[PDB]
């Protein structure tokens, strides 16, 4: 086969990125550890720390499509009643 | 599949028998001639399939010279079938030339690789 | 009894033939109330289906 | 480099139709492979297009087909395509594997390649008996009859696997219905094999006439064999085209024109012609149980191939005896069929259990012994002992 | 096209027939009602549409 | 000339591409019409034309 | 198995319609068709064939109107509900004798006649086997054989008794054109109808199929020179060897 | 993408094949030739010099074959005649 | 349509579209795939990911 | 009818709910219409044709 184009990465051995030095790793086998360690301090602090963080950014955009969505509802009832039915005329036609 | 040594321990026999060697050699004469491969400018041991180990190795160890003439022999028979023709009868393989020259080199490269294999299930007479 | 002749499959027609049986026109067969095959390269004899009785009478299946 | 060569598309389309290395000596025998390319194709198209006005219940199946040769707009043309298609498929894929059979192209580098290529024969042979099922006439009913009911020979469960192969007690609504589903799958699990089969070619190249190795002389794939493939590909549309406009039932039997009964036996019952070969070996064996065993035995022996072939020489270009034994194989194939189309008479019988020893003695016997004799004959022919 | 006959439908009464997979109406006429469609509004409540085009047969509608 | 020849039809690819369709064109309704032609004259006396016609007399 | 349970082969006749440039005889058809409708239509139906196909193949379009109306076809439910009937229309079914196939045996013998809309495809022999059969009852079984009551001979059916009898007798038809009526004619015509009823695309397939092998074997001998012409350096192509020296 | 096997064949460049050394090759082009030269004399001479070679190995199989198929139809049509009917029971039954 | 309206020619070639389609939805998964081989998949931060890979 | 067994009645209590209904047979040797009372594989009956 011939060979393809160059691309931004590689694979294990000429990954592409930068040399390296001076960096060390350390790290112990799975079996010698304790899974679900901290899970319990973690389901409540950290889980705070998360949503204080971005509750802002979701929130707001959808209470300001609810607010309208529930006004335009309104309104829609009350032009199909006994109450609003000279302003159904002139809104319509 | 079968083994050039095998081939060999054959027909030495053969060739040894008085009798044995009166009636099969002129039926293979005759076979090797309606064969054909003379007629495109080929030898026998161009014939000879190279996709195994063993073959490999005979090739690279092959003389230089001997080498270069065996590339143009197979590319001139591409070029004659590709035409549906054959070679002019001046151009033909005769007897006297159609000689095993890649034979010594195939059947010392299955020695080696024979010895190999009864090294790797010997027994110690403990 | 099966309506199939016990070689290669025919239909029988209807009391007609031999010991007042039934008729393999396939090849020229016959057929008795038994359901005994008399000439031909018949290998068994005629097959009867699995059933039961409502009393006096019969029922297929 | 090239945009056909960068680009992650393209450079598949580049590296198996534009610039794929082959060697300079095939001949129009190594055309077949293209072939069955455009067969798969046709089939499908036509197929799907016809799959727009047919209806699969069995109280409708033979009359949706006669619906589609009287009132759909060049109807005709799509069924008479797909019916006599499907028989030009059978005739390029026999002389596809005759070609690799003389020319020893599932031999040691190859045998990956090889085996795939059963596998695609496999799966050609049951949508091909999926689909005659599907008009419902009278050879389509009783063929599935016979068929279906030589799995009850498997001890235990066999009983079993015919009911649920059914949908009930015999060949009915269930089953008709059963079947045009699976007629529809099967071709894109062909597909997707056909790619697998590509993938395995590619490693080593193909082969050549004379059997030797072709790395010497190469020539690019398009503009040499892209236009000496569409010399075949004019001539394969022209035979085709002969079949479907001027003689469109030669090829098939006259009893599919009478709807399915299930109460009149149709007197001789034989498949389509290229099962016949198949359908003989079956009916040579008096048992039920190892005759269908050796029915697709008949079919897994092409495996053994590439271990009982002790020739260091590859093909049978230069080889005396090899061609001659080659053509009563295939002659030997031909007669086997004719006895399947026979009724089962006196000479008939002892004709086609001996055609059936020499098809099976073939791979094991007369390979083996015939490549050991022409080694000795090379050897002691030219060397001076 | 569908084929039916006028000569067996009465006088008052209507018949809704399907046709090319939509229903129709059909009904015989009556003296001044179609007058009444004579006289009826020009164009001064919804459409500018005259009687010449609408019924071309003064004892059918459809 | 076969200078003029080639450099009008053959030079440019957009001009051999266009000629090539415009005589696909041409060519598509005369050979059906030829064809019909040479058919009906080959079948006269048994199409219902024909003898549509004959009874009419 | 015995040529007698085999059935005696037919010949081969000069049909009109043989031959890849050759139509059918629209004459036969108009004429096959009263040929059905006054012999063959008693007891086999023609189910698969509607009455708007005949129009201008064999019968003009008022003509057919009136063939069709002479027959009643179930209608609508009315305003109450109750069945109703109404004549035929173009796009109908050319209706059958008999209402369901127990009534067809019970006026037959037991026997069932077929229908006959694909028969001449259905039979090995086409054409050629049809009017053997219909010409072909001897005046005499031949001696030795034993009939069944109720079955008639005939060497061309397979096993030699057939359950249907002699149907076409001389000057038993009165054509509109003419034509002497007799039994090799009234067969020659009804056989011709026949085959229209299965094959009603044969007159436009046959011109369909010179266009198509005109087309396609220019192409074939187009794609020969351009293939020869793309080849030709690699076709004279030459070789020298000298051989280099010892480095 | 990592590194595949060891194949018999390679790419443009890379065949795979012997060295070469001292063979010339020479061609001309294709727009100053006759694509047809010839014709006339290879579809005859040509043409009898391939069948005069090949058509033994095949002409002589498929007339075993051939007489073969003959000997057994022209058998079977002889035992299910009125002249077979000794045979035919001793031989089926 | 097939004809006037929605109809019987139109539900059954609806369902011979509804076989096809999916596989031709396979096919573009794998050339989907095989675009995303390239340069590989991106990651939360944004930044390059070839310092730190595993299996 | 086969589907109320075990559901809301008994087999035996089902098939004389179904006997009181008249369904359409096969014709007679003749070719003539025919009635039959009603079995568990059919299908409860409308009031209007
Ligand atoms: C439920 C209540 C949770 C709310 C608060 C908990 C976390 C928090 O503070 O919110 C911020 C947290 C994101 O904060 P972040 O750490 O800045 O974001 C990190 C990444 O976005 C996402 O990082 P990640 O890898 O952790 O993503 C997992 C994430 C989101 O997981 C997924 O997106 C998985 C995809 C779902 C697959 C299954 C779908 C099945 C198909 C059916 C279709 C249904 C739709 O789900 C979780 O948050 C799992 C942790 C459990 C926390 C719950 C604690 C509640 C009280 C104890 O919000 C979420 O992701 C929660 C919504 C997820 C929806 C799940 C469905
Ligand atoms: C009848 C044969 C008479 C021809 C003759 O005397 O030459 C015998 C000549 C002697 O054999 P050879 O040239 O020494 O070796 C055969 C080459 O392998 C074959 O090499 P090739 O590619 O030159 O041969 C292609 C061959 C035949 O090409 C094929 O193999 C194609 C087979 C037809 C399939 C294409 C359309 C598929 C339609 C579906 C059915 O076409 C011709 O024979 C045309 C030149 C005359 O045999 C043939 O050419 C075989 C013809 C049998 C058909
Ligand atoms: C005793 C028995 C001894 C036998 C002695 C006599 C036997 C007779 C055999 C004769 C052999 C023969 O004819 O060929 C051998 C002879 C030379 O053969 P070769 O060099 O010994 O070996 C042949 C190679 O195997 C392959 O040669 P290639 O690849 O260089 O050439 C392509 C090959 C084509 O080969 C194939 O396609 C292979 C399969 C062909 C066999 C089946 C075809 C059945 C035909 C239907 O050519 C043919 O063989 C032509 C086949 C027949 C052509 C007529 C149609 O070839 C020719 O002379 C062919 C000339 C064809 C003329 C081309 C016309 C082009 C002009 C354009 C006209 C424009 C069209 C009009 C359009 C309208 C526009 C307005
Ligand atoms: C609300 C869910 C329970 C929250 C209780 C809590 O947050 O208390 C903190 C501890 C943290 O315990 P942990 O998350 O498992 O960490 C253990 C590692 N140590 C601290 C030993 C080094 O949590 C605990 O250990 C007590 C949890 C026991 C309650 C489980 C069911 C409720
Ligand atoms: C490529 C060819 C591959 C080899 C085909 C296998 C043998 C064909 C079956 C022959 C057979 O079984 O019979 C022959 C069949 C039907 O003729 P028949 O059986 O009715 O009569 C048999 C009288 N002896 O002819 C065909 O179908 C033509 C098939 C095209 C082959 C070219
Ligand atoms: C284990 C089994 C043992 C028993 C085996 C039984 C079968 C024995 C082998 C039979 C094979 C056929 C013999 C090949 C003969 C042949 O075809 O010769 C092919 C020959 C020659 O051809 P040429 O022109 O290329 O050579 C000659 C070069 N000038 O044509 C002809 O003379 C044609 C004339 C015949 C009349
Ligand atoms: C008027 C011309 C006429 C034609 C043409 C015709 N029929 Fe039949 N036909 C039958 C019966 C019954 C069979 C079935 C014979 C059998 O199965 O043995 C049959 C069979 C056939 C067959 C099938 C032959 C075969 O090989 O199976 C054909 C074809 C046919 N008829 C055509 C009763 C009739 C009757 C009633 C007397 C008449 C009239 C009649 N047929 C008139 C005709
Ligand atoms: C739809 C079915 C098939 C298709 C589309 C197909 C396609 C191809 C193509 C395109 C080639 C290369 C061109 C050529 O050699 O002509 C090829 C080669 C090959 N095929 Fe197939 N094939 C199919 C079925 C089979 C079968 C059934 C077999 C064997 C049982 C098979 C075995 C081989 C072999 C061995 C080769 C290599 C031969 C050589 O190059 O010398 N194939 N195939
Ligand atoms: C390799 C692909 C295929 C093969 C070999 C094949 C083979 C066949 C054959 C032999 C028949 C019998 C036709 C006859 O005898 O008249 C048939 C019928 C039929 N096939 Fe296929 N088929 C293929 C693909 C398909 C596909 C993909 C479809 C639908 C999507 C399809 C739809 C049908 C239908 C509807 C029939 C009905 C009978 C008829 O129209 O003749 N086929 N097929
Ligand atoms: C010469 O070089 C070649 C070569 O070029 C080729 C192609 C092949 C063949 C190789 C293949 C892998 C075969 C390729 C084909 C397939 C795998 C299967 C083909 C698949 C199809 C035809 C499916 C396409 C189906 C449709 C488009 C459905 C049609 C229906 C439509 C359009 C419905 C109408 C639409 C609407 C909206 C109503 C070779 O073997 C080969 O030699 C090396
Ligand atoms: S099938 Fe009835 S006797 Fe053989």
């Amino acid at each position: 086969g011939p060979p393809s184009g160059k691309t931004y990465m590689g694979w294990w051995g000429h990954m592409g990125g930068p040399k390296q030095k001076g960096i060390t790793s350390y790290a112990v086998s799975p079996y010698a550890q304790k899974p679900l360690q901290g899970i319990f301090h973690n389901a409540v602090f950290n889980s705070f720390r998360r949503f204080k963080s971005q509750f802002l950014y979701v929130l707001i955009p959808a209470g300001i499509y609810w607010y309208w969505w529930k006004n335009g509802n309104e309104y829609n009832e009350f032009l199909y009643s006994k109450a609003g039915r000279e302003e159904l005329e002139r809104v319509n036609v | 599949p079968q083994s050039f040594t095998s081939i060999a321990r054959i027909g030495d026999y053969i060739l040894k028998s008085p009798v044995l060697s009166k009636l099969c050699v002129p039926v293979a004469n005759q076979f090797i001639n309606l064969a054909g491969y003379k007629k495109l400018g080929l030898k026998f041991d161009d014939l000879i399939a190279e996709e195994n180990p063993i073959m490999q190795t005979a090739l690279r160890r092959l003389p230089e010279d001997e080498s270069y003439a065996r590339a143009y022999r197979i590319i001139r028979a591409h070029q004659t079938e590709l035409t549906h023709h054959l070679l002019p009868r001046n151009e033909w393989i005769k007897a006297q030339e159609d000689v095993p020259y890649l034979l010594p080199y195939i059947l010392e490269a299955e020695a080696a690789a024979k010895e190999k294999d009864e090294l790797d299930n010997i027994e110690v007479s403990k | 009894m099966l309506g199939i002749c016990t070689h290669l499959g025919c239909v029988p027609i209807g009391e007609a033939g031999d010991f007042g049986g039934w008729f393999c026109p396939c090849h020229g067969s016959h057929y008795d109330i038994s359901g005994r095959i008399r000439k031909g390269p018949a290998p068994l004899n005629l097959e009867i289906p699995a059933y039961e009785f409502d009393g006096d009478k019969v029922i297929v299946g | 480099m090239a945009f056909r060569k960068s680009n992650v598309y393209l450079s598949l389309v580049n590296s198996y139709i534009i610039d794929s290395p082959q060697p300079s000596s095939i001949n129009y025998w190594w055309n077949m492979g293209s072939l069955l390319g455009l067969c798969l194709v046709i089939q499908i198209v036509t197929g799907i297009f016809m799959a727009m006005h047919y209806s699969s219940n069995i109280e409708l199946a033979f009359s949706s087909v006669e619906h589609i040769m009287r009132d759909v707009h060049n109807g005709y043309i799509l069924r008479y395509l797909h019916a006599n298609g499907a028989s030009f498929f059978f005739m390029v894929m026999f002389m596809h594997m005759a070609k690799g059979l003389y020319y020893g192209s599932y031999r040691s580098p190859r045998v990956t390649l090889w085996n795939v290529g059963v596998i695609i024969f496999i799966l050609t042979i049951a949508t091909a008996f999926l689909g005659y099922c599907c008009v419902y006439g009278q050879m389509s009913h009783w063929g599935a009859t016979v068929i279906t009911n030589l799995f009850s020979a498997i001890p235990f469960v066999g009983n079993d696997i015919v009911s649920w192969l059914w949908g009930g007690f015999s060949v009915s609504n269930p089953t008709i219905q059963r079947f045009f589903a699976l007629h529809y799958l099967v071709p894109f699990i062909i597909a997707a094999m056909v790619i697998m089969h590509l993938m395995a070619l590619h490693i080593h190249g193909s082969s050549n006439p004379l059997g030797i190795t072709g790395n010497l002389d190469r020539i690019p794939m398009h503009s040499y064999f892209i236009f000496k493939d569409l010399v075949t590909v004019f001539l394969f549309m022209l035979i085709l085209a002969l079949f479907v406009f001027y003689s469109p039932n030669t090829l098939g039997h006259p009893d599919n024109y009478i709807p399915g009964n299930p109460l009149v036996t149709p007197a001789s019952i034989v498949p389509e012609w290229y099962l016949l070969p198949f359908y003989a070996i079956l009916r040579s064996i008096p048992d039920k149980l190892l005759g269908v065993i050796t029915m697709f035995a008949a079919i897994l022996v092409l495996l053994v191939l590439p271990f009982t072939d002790r020739s260091v020489v590859r093909g049978n270009t230069f080889k005396v005896l090899s061609k001659f034994f080659f053509f009563i194989f295939v002659f030997n194939f031909v007669l086997l069929g004719q006895i399947g189309a026979c009724h089962v008479e006196v000479p008939y019988v002892l004709m086609g259990q001996i055609a059936t020893f020499i098809y099976f003695a073939y791979f094991l016997i007369i390979v083996p012994v015939i490549s050991t004799i022409e080694n000795v004959l090379f050897y002691i022919g030219r060397v001076n002992k | 096209k569908v084929e039916v006959n006028l000569a067996a439908i009465p006088l008052g009464k209507n018949v809704v027939v399907k046709w090319q997979g939509k229903p129709v109406f059909i009904r015989h006429r009556t003296p001044h009602e179609i007058q009444e469609a004579n006289s009826v509004d020009m164009s001064a409540l919804k459409d500018p549409q005259t009687d010449a085009d609408r019924v071309k047969d003064p004892q059918w509608l459809i | 000339s076969f200078s003029s020849l080639y450099k009008t039809f053959f030079k440019r690819n957009a001009v051999f591409v266009g000629t090539i369709f415009a005589g696909a064109f041409v060519f598509q309704t005369v050979f059906d019409t030829a064809i019909t032609s040479w058919y009906e004259n080959h079948n006269k006396g048994k199409l219902w034309k024909d003898v549509k016609a004959r009874i009419a007399a | 198995m015995t040529a007698a349970e085999h059935g005696l082969h037919a010949p081969a006749y000069a049909w009109s319609h043989n031959g890849p440039f050759e139509t059918f005889d629209h004459a036969s058809i108009r004429r096959g068709y009263q040929v059905y409708r006054e012999v063959c239509a008693a007891c086999h139906s023609l189910d698969r064939v509607a009455w708007r196909t005949l129009v201008g193949v064999s019968h003009t379009n008022e003509e057919v109107r009136n063939m069709a109306e002479e027959f009643e076809y179930d209608d609508e439910p009315d305003e109450q509900g109750n069945p109703k009937k109404r004549p035929g229309k173009l796009s109908d079914y050319i209706p059958g004798p008999y209402p369901n196939e127990q009534a067809a045996r019970a006026a037959n013998q037991g026997a069932l006649p077929p229908d006959l809309s694909l028969i001449v495809k259905a039979r090995h022999g086409g054409c050629d086997y049809i009017f053997s059969l219909l010409t072909g009852y001897p005046d005499e079984p031949p001696a030795g054989v034993a009939l069944p009551p109720g079955s008639n001979y005939n060497p061309y059916f397979p096993g030699g008794s057939i359950a249907m009898a002699r149907v076409l007798f001389d000057d038993m038809v009165e054509y509109e054109d003419g034509t002497p009526a007799t039994t090799s004619q009234m067969a020659k015509d009804v056989t011709t109808f026949l085959n229209w009823c299965a094959e009603p695309e044969h007159d436009e397939r046959k011109r369909l199929g010179l266009k198509t092998v005109i087309i396609l074997s220019s192409l074939y001998l187009l794609s020969i020179w351009v293939k020869k012409f793309k080849w030709a350096g690699i076709k004279t192509r030459k070789f020298v060897f000298n051989p280099p020296k010892p480095r």
